[PDB]
RNA sequence: UUUGGACAAACUUGGUCAUUUAGAGGAACUAAAUUCCGUAGGUGAACCUGCGGAAGGAUCAUUAAAGA
RNA sequence: GAGGUGAAAUUCUUGGAUUUAUUGAAGACUAACUACUGCGAAAGCAUUUGCCAAGGACGUUUUCAUUAAUCAAGAACGUAGGGAUCGGGUGGUGUUUUUUUAAU
C-alpha cells in the first residue's frame, strides 16, 4: 500500500497498530489546481510538514496523488487525521505547528 | 466437511457492525454492534469494541454450527470515505484469530459514479 | 451501551425476552447446475417446515453469491463470483440455476491504471430461450511492444469501431446459444479470447473481460427443464410403521 | 388488547376489552368500603384513558362502559380521596382528571423532557421525568430534587419525604442514596409507606430494604452517652488516684496529656514505694492490651 | 311535586397548633492553623447559511521490466 | 440499540430503528480512465447509439480574382535553439497484422 518495509515490520510486530485510509476528494471537492496546492501543502517543503506530523503524533503516513494512508495506534490515527483534515481545509502551518505542540503535550 | 457463513463486516463511522449470515443473505445470525459491548458512547467505534464484538459473534456462530466465514468488508459508501476504517481490520483480526476458518476477503463498499 | 448513558424513552417498551430461533431453523444444502463441477456449494437456514407460510415457498426466491474458484477448484479465476438463484426445492436439496455474474471489485480496480484507455460495452440481448441479458464487456488498451511513447491512447474513432465490433460479436455469441450454453462458454473465458482475436486487427487491446451478466426477464419455471439441467429424481416411499 | 382484574390461590375475575393494546397503567381506589371496588381507571396507547366499573361478585363480566374523555400514556395514579387522579406522561403533560366527568382540571407543564411517573400519598403530588429531577405539586411548583440521570419512579414516604429510583440507585429525600443495583429499575413498593420495607428490582436482582435502622440514632446517642461517662470517670480517677483504670480510659480515649500525667504519677509512686517497674496492676494492665492502641 | 327527614364536599368568623420565614437589632456561649467579490438570506456591523470564483497557500517516497 | 460529536444532546427505535437480502419507483450526476491531453468566439464542454446541421487542420497541377484589415453606432451569445505530445499528409521497412466478403 505504500509504507516502507520497516514500517510494515512495525505493523507486523506489536499487533495493535491499524492502518486508516481516506481521500482528498471527500472534503471541499478539490479541483485539480487546488489538489496540487493540497498535496504540496501537506508535504510542505522537502517532506518537512509530513515528517513533523510523523514525529509528533507517533504514527507514520504515506500519501498518493489523491488518497492518503496513516498507520499507527487508533487515537493517534484520529489525531493525525484531524490535523491533516485541518491542513487540507487550509490553515497556516505555524498554527498547525502550535496545534501539534499541544497534541504532543497531550502525548507526553 | 465445513459450512460457510458470510461476515458482512461494516466498518462504519462512530460504530462497527458484524453479523454473519448464511450465504443467501436472508437469515442473519447474531447481529452485534460496537455499541452493545463497550459502555462509554465515545468509543463505540473502538477497535477493542469491534474485537470483543467479533469474539462474541464467533462464539454464537460456532454454537449454531457454521465453521468457515466468507468475509466481506463494507465501508459506509456513498459520497463518503469509501474505504474501510480501523474497525474493519480489528474485527477481521479478531474473528480470524478466534478459531474460525476464513474465506475470500473482499470489498463491497458502494461506488457512486458521481452522485451528489 | 451501559448504565450511565440514558433511558431514552425506547427501553420502557418491554423486551419480549427469548424465542431461541436456531432450535427451530432448518438446514438445506444447495445443488448448483451441472455445467460446473462441485455442485454442492454449502448450506442455508430457512425456517421450520410447517404450514402457513411454508418452507418450500418462503424459499425459492433467494440468490447465493458463490465464488468461481469455490465452484471450479482452480485458482486461475479467484475473481468473477457468480449469483445462483435458488429456484426449485426438491427433497432437502435446493436445485438452483444461473442468475448473474460479477467481478470482485479489487480485480478491476487493480486492472485500471492511468496512461491507458478502457472501453466499455453493454447490450440487451435475448438468448435462444426467453432470458434477456444486459451483458457487459470491459476492454483495455495494450501498450504495444517496441513502443516508445507513454500514451497508448485510442483515437476515439477507433473506440466506436471497437465498441461496434464487440457488441456485434457478443450479441452473436449470446443469440446463438441458450443460457446453460452461455454459462458453459463463459466459464472457460473464451469470448474474451474471441474478442481479442477478432479485434486485434484494429488495436492491440490488453486484457478483455465481460465482468457482468444481468438477467432482466425470465421465461417461466419449466420444472422438467430445471431437473434436466441437473439430473432426474423421483421422490418415493418411506416406511409408515404405524 | 386487554386489562383484567384478579380477585380470589388466585383466579381470573373480570376481563376488560376495547383499546389499542392497553400497554399502560391501571388504577384502583384506595377507599373501598363494600366487598368489591368500583373504579378501574386504565390508560391506553390510543392516547386516551378509560374509566369503568368492576361489578358485583359471582360472575365473569367482560364489559366496557364509561367514557374516554381524555388526552384523545403511562403513570396513572389514584387518590385516597378519589376526587382527583393523575395521568402525567408523554413530553411534559402533567394532567390530573376527576374520576367523574373528566375535565382538563389544572394541567401542568413546567418540565423539560418526557415524564416517567407520578405518585401522591394517602397522608401533595410528586412527579418524575426525564429532567433527572423530581418535582412536587400541590397548584404550582413546590420543590424539586435532582440527581444523575432519568428518575423513573418516585413515591412519598409517609408525609413529606419521597424516595426515587433508577439513576443507578434508590435514593431517598438531599440525603442517603442506596446503591446496591447495577442496571435499570422499574420497581418501588412499600408496606405502610413509612415502615420497614421497600422493595426494588433491577433487570435481575431483588433488593429488599428493611427500614428498621432508625434505632441507629438511638445507639449513637448511647455511644455519646458512653463517651461522656467514661470520659468523666477519667477525671474522677485522676482526682482520686487508682491510676490503673485511669490509664485504661486514657488509652481508650487517646488523651495524651492526661496519659502523660497518669503514668508520671504512677512512675513517681513506683520510685517512692520500697519484675516490677510500675505498680503491678498497671504493669499487667499494659501487658494485656492488643495491638492497635499499642 | 321531595309525605316529612339525621346527614352532607366547599365556605364565614374567631380561636388552637405548627411550618418556614425574610432581614433587623439586642446579648450569651462554644468553636476558629486563511483572505475577498457578485448573486440570495437573515444576525447590530462584522461574522455566518448555500453557490460560482483568484490563491497573493510552501510537492516528500512510488514509477516499464517478469524468466516460473 | 441506532444516530450524531471534541464530549454530549435533539431525533428514531419491540407498531422491530441501524444492518442484511430480493425487488420496484423517482429525480439529479456521469466514480476510476483524467494527462500540464481534446474541442468551442467566450462562458464552458466528459455514459452509449442514432439523427440534424455546423466547424477546424491537412490534402489539392480545382474555382473566383483584391473580395483584405481596423474599430465608434448597432447586433448575437453569456532575441534564438531543442525535446515531447495531439490532428493531418509523404516516404522507409520489421513486428503486430493476415488470406477472394467489404473496409484500410
Amino acid at each position: 500500500l505504500g509504507f516502507d518495509l520497516d514500517d510494515s515490520i512495525a505493523l507486523l510486530r506489536l499487533d495493535d497498530l491499524y492502518i486508516e485510509t481516506f481521500e482528498v476528494k471527500d472534503v471541499k471537492t478539490l479541483t485539480g489546481d487546488h489538489l496540487s496546492r493540497a498535496i504540496g501543502r501537506i508535504a510542505g517543503k522537502d517532506g518537512k510538514t509530513k515528517f513533523a506530523i510523523e514525529n509528533a503524533t507517533r504514527t507514520r503516513i504515506v500519501l498518493a496523488d489523491s488518497k492518503i494512508h496513516i498507520l499507527g495506534g487508533f487515537t493517534h490515527i484520529r489525531m493525525a487525521r484531524e490535523s491533516v483534515v485541518s491542513l487540507i481545509l487550509g490553515s497556516p502551518p505555524g498554527k498547525v505547528y502550535g496545534n501539534l505542540r499541544t497534541v504532543a503535550s497531550r502525548l507526553k | 466437511s465445513q459450512v460457510f457463513g458470510v461476515a458482512r463486516i461494516y466498518a462504519s463511522f462512530n460504530d462497527t457492525f458484524v453479523h454473519v449470515t448464511d450465504l443467501s443473505g436472508k437469515e442473519t445470525i447474531a447481529r452485534v454492534t460496537g455499541g452493545m459491548k463497550v459502555k462509554a458512547d465515545r468509543d463505540e467505534s473502538s477497535p477493542y469494541a469491534a474485537m470483543l464484538a467479533a469474539q462474541d459473534v464467533a462464539a454464537k456462530c460456532k454454537e449454531v454450527g457454521i465453521t468457515a466465514v466468507h468475509v466481506k468488508i463494507r465501508a459506509t459508501g456513498g459520497t463518503r470515505t469509501k474505504t474501510p476504517g480501523p474497525g474493519g481490520q480489528a474485527a477481521l483480526r479478531a474473528l480470524a484469530r478466534s478459531g474460525l476458518r476464513i474465506g475470500r476477503i473482499e470489498d463491497v463498499t458502494p461506488v457512486p459514479s458521481d452522485s451528489t | 451501551v451501559g448504565k450511565n448513558k440514558r433511558l431514552s424513552k425506547g427501553k420502557k417498551g418491554q423486551k419480549k425476552r427469548v424465542v431461541d430461533p436456531f432450535t427451530r431453523k432448518e438446514w438445506f444444502d444447495i445443488k448448483a447446475p451441472s455445467t460446473f463441477e462441485n455442485r454442492n456449494v454449502g448450506k442455508t437456514l430457512v425456517n421450520k417446515s410447517t404450514g402457513l407460510k411454508s418452507a418450500s415457498d418462503a424459499l425459492k426466491g433467494r440468490v447465493v453469491e458463490v465464488c468461481l474458484a469455490d465452484l471450479q477448484g482452480s485458482e486461475d479465476h479467484s475473481f468473477r463470483k457468480i449469483k445462483l438463484r435458488v429456484d426449485e426445492v426438491q427433497g432437502k436439496n435446493l436445485l438452483t440455476n444461473f442468475h448473474g455474474m460479477d467481478f470482485t471489485t479489487d480485480k478491476l480496480r487493480s486492472m485500471v491504471r492511468k496512461w491507458q484507455t478502457l472501453i466499455e460495452a453493454n447490450v440487451t440481448v435475448k438468448t435462444s430461450d426467453d432470458y434477456v441479458l444486459r451483458i457487459f464487456a470491459i476492454a483495455f488498451t495494450r501498450k504495444q511492444a517496441n513502443q516508445v511513447k507513454r500514451h497508448s491512447y485510442a483515437q476515439s474513432s477507433h473506440i466506436r469501431a471497437i465498441r461496434k465490433v464487440i457488441s456485434e460479436i457478443l450479441t452473436k455469441e449470446v443469440q446463438g446459444s441458450t443460457l446453460a450454453q452461455l454459462t458453459s462458454k463463459l466459464i472457460p473465458e473464451v469470448i474474451n479470447k474471441e474478442i481479442e482475436n477478432a479485434t486485434k486487427d484494429i488495436f492491440p487491446l490488453q486484457n478483455i473481460h465481460v465482468r457482468k451478466v444481468k438477467l432482466l426477464k425470465q421465461p417461466k419455471f419449466d420444472v422438467g427443464a430445471l431437473m434436466a439441467l441437473h439430473g432426474e429424481g423421483s421422490g418415493e416411499e418411506k416406511g409408515k410403521k404405524v | 388488547n386487554t386489562a383484567i382484574v384478579w380477585r380470589y390461590k388466585f383466579d381470573i375475575y373480570a376481563k376488560y376489552i376495547g383499546h389499542s393494546a392497553a400497554v399502560t397503567a391501571v388504577g384502583l381506589p384506595n377507599i373501598v368500603s363494600k366487598g368489591y371496588p368500583e373504579f378501574l381507571l386504565t390508560a391506553s396507547n390510543d392516547l386516551t384513558i378509560k374509566k369503568w366499573i368492576i361489578p358485583k361478585p359471582t360472575a365473569s363480566m367482560d364489559v366496557q362502559i364509561i367514557k374516554v374523555s381524555e388526552y384523545t400514556i403511562n403513570a396513572l395514579s389514584v387518590s385516597p380521596n378519589d376526587s382527583i387522579f393523575a395521568t402525567a406522561s408523554y413530553d411534559k403533560t402533567c394532567k390530573i382528571w376527576n374520576l367523574e366527568n373528566g375535565e382538563l382540571e389544572a394541567t401542568l407543564a413546567n418540565h423539560k423532557r418526557g415524564l416517567w411517573d407520578v405518585s401522591f400519598c394517602q397522608y401533595l403530588l410528586a412527579t418524575s421525568s426525564g429532567d433527572k429531577t423530581v418535582k412536587i405539586w400541590s397548584s404550582v411548583m413546590k420543590t424539586l430534587e435532582g440527581h444523575t440521570n432519568a428518575v423513573q419512579r418516585c413515591s412519598f414516604i409517609n408525609k413529606q419525604k419521597q424516595l426515587i429510583s433508577c439513576g443507578a440507585d434508590g435514593l431517598i429525600k438531599c440525603l442517603k442514596t442506596l446503591d446496591g443495583h447495577n442496571n435499570r429499575l422499574w420497581a418501588l413498593s412499600t408496606m405502610n409507606d413509612g415502615d420497614m420495607i421497600v422493595s426494588a428490582d433491577a433487570d435481575g436482582v431483588f433488593q429488599f430494604w428493611k427500614d428498621c435502622t432508625e434505632q441507629e440514632i438511638e445507639e449513637e446517642q448511647e455511644k455519646a452517652k458512653l463517651q461522656v461517662e467514661q470520659e468523666q470517670s477519667l477525671q474522677n480517677y485522676m482526682s482520686k488516684g487508682d491510676w490503673t483504670n485511669a490509664f485504661l480510659l486514657a488509652m481508650t480515649l487517646d488523651h495524651p496529656m492526661r496519659l502523660f500525667n497518669v503514668l508520671k504519677r504512677a512512675l513517681g509512686e513506683s520510685r517512692s514505694r520500697q519484675e516490677v517497674i510500675f505498680n503491678e496492676e498497671l504493669d499487667q494492665a499494659i501487658s494485656i492490651l492488643n495491638d492497635e492502641q499499642l
